[PDB]
């Protein structure tokens, strides 16, 4: 999918049917640092596990 | 924005998104040189037609 | 969850 901002947050959709998501590490890979994209945006990438696995 | 839609296309041959995102520079010299050499040709041939 | 419960 991609990135998308209602105005102040940030979701990710699919591109065909709008349906935003929270950003998570099950939605996202990582690959690299923050200095080789044209056009990259600061935000937070949630856990989706940690919250309630801190036992 | 035409960077996005070169980097779904990238997606559809099975390239990872990153791969353009990191090579774009090159990747859109890569581009311009191929149309240079497209243009010298059709003004330096015969029977391309 | 329900193993790593550490
Ligand atoms: C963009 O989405 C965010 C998050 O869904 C919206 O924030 C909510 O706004 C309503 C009223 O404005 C509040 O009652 C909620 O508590 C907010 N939720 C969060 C998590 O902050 C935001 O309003 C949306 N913006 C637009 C322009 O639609
Ligand atoms: C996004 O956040 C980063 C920090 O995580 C910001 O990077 C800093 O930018 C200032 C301004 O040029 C530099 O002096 C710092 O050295 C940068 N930090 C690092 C660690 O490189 C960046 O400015 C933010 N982006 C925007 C658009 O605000
Ligand atoms: C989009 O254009 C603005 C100027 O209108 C420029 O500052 C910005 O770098 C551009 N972003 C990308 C991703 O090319």
């Amino acid at each position: 999918g991609v990135f998308v901002s209602n105005g102040t947050h940030w979701f990710v959709t699919q591109r065909n049917f709008y349906e935003p998501q929270i950003i998570t590490t099950d939605n996202t890979f990582v690959s690299g640092n923050c200095d080789v994209v044209i056009g990259i945006v600061n935000n937070t990438v949630y856990d989706p596990l940690q919250p309630e696995l801190d036992s | 924005p035409f960077a996005m839609q070169m980097a779904y296309r990238f997606n559809g041959i099975g390239v990872t998104q990153n791969v353009l995102y990191e090579n774009q520079k090159l990747i859109a010299n890569q581009f311009n040189s191929a149309i240079g050499k497209i243009q010298d040709s059709l003004s330096s041939t015969a029977s391309a037609l």
